């Protein structure tokens, strides 16, 4: 009988297991997301620069 | 920064060259007044020459 409440136990674990193991790979993941969005920040203050370098010149 | 530094410094080298320009400009323009005031003295001379009572 009681192994019914230690397999429900070692189940709702497992999914606790897998939803944790996304919360951390997320981690891991968003650090490669953000060396992408690099780009984005360096290349607006490129074109920003420029416009004014431009009135500059 | 050192583009900007760029366009600053052909204005360093451009404004100092005309002003140089500029000095020698005048300088010269003296000059020519001397070489005038010279020229005239040249002239005159030549009218005194012309007196033979004085050029004697």
């Amino acid at each position: 009988s009681q192994s019914q409440g230690i397999q429900q136990l070692l189940q709702a674990e497992k999914r606790a297991a897998e939803k944790v193991a996304d919360a951390r790979k997320r981690k891991a993941r968003r650090l490669k997301q953000a060396k992408e969005e690099a780009q984005m920040e360096v290349e607006q203050y490129r074109r920003e620069r420029e416009q004014e370098f431009q009135s500059k010149q | 920064e050192k583009k900007e530094k760029q366009i600053e410094q052909q204005k360093k080298i451009q404004m100092s060259n005309l002003m140089n320009q500029a000095r020698l400009k005048v300088l010269r323009a003296r000059d020519d007044l001397i070489t005038d005031l010279l020229n005239e003295a040249k002239q005159r001379l030549s009218k005194v020459v012309k007196d033979t009572t004085r050029y004697q």
